């Protein structure tokens, strides 16, 4: 979710910044990530390396 | 020294430990400059997929 998928997956696409980036259409917005306390923290790829 | 004797370039490990902070990674980059080698970080803390 937050890095999209491969493209060559059947329909992939692009992790959600890409969406934010080509919404706001300023190359430097202010993106407020949420709620960093509880981030899902698994066995299923672990986001906080991300 | 030693590689100006042997000829070519080698390869070693090895590994710095202490207190968080003390400019290891900033000494890294250092040597990187130093010897004219390129410089490339790769965090493995807390890596699981060996893939
Ligand atoms: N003795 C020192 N010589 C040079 N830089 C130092 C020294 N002590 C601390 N630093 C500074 O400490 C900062 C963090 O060092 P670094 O190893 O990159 O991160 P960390 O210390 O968290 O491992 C660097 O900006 C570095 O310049």
């Amino acid at each position: 979710e937050i890095k999209g998928h491969r493209r060559t997956y059947v329909g992939a696409m692009p992790g959600k910044i890409i969406q934010c980036l080509k919404k706001t259409k300023t190359e430097n917005p202010l993106i407020l990530i949420d709620e960093v306390d509880k981030i899902g923290r698994g066995y299923q790829g672990d986001p906080s390396s991300a | 020294a030693v590689s100006q004797l042997r000829g070519s370039t080698q390869g070693k490990i090895l590994c710095f430990y202490g207190p968080p902070g003390v400019g290891k990674t900033s000494i890294a980059r250092s040597i990187a400059r130093a010897l004219n080698r390129e410089y490339f970080r790769f965090s493995v803390g807390g890596m699981t997929d060996v893939a």
